[PDB]
């Protein structure tokens, strides 16, 4: 076969603060 | 000689105004840079999780396969 | 002081020269460093989508799963 | 004039040096970006590579769908 | 269940053009 | 239907030392 499907609701929030943060900071550039 | 060495001061204090800048620009771009690293490898991450219940879809789907296949036959003896 | 304050000038010639490229590759890499992040994000979005439809898939076995057991069952009580 | 243009010798000197270093740093961080934009390609070509295994998946479910919704009528009709 | 699947056509393409950009500037460094 | 999951092992190990790399020389910054 929660196990890998919760896995990659973490990844992806976790992956969705830092691309919008990395483009905040591209834009204090 | 006077006012000469004068605007030689001129363009060094512009100078290290303008190289110092950059070196708060190159410290920005540079935490970004970073960031980008450590986003890099949660997208990774996750294209293997990901991976990973994939590599099990399939599975499921050939014993579906076989458990359908198997039922067909029957039913065809009888 | 005559041709000495001479090579003084021509030192901050060249580093005017310098910190003037240094002006110009910071452009160039810093909209590439901006395409960077935006493909981050497309890439990042489309791991979503992908995840949407592979958090079907695994639905649709699911249920594949259930209807199969159910004619199994059926044929082993008559 | 004497150790006036000695003062500027000095700035000159530091700001070599520190315009050194920028273009050393600028050398780590433009391999760096070289590397983060080749894994780019990885990523999203391993991205490309799963969704056509996923194509597939949602493929072989939509046949075993029909598999087994006709073993299904079949037991209906005797 | 064009839902997802041409979404993902989608930003794969125009995630194609933009990895094959990023390169040509990357070398115009 | 080795043909696409032992292209994606492949994919995944190649953009593991990648990353494994990069962030090597992140830190040498």
């Amino acid at each position: 076969x929660n196990n890998y499907t919760s896995l990659i609701h973490s990844l992806i929030e976790e992956s969705q603060n830092q691309q919008e943060k990395n483009e905040q900071e591209l834009l204090e550039l | 000689i006077e006012d000469k060495i004068e605007e030689i001061l001129s363009k060094i204090y512009h100078i290290e105004n303008e190289i110092a800048r950059i070196k708060k620009l190159i410290g920005e771009a540079r935490q970004l840079l970073s960031g980008i690293v450590q986003q890099q490898n949660n997208l990774l991450r996750a294209i293997e999780a990901q991976q990973h219940l994939l590599q099990l879809t399939v599975w499921g789907i050939k014993q579906l396969q076989a458990r359908i296949l198997a039922v067909e036959r029957y039913l065809k003896d009888q």
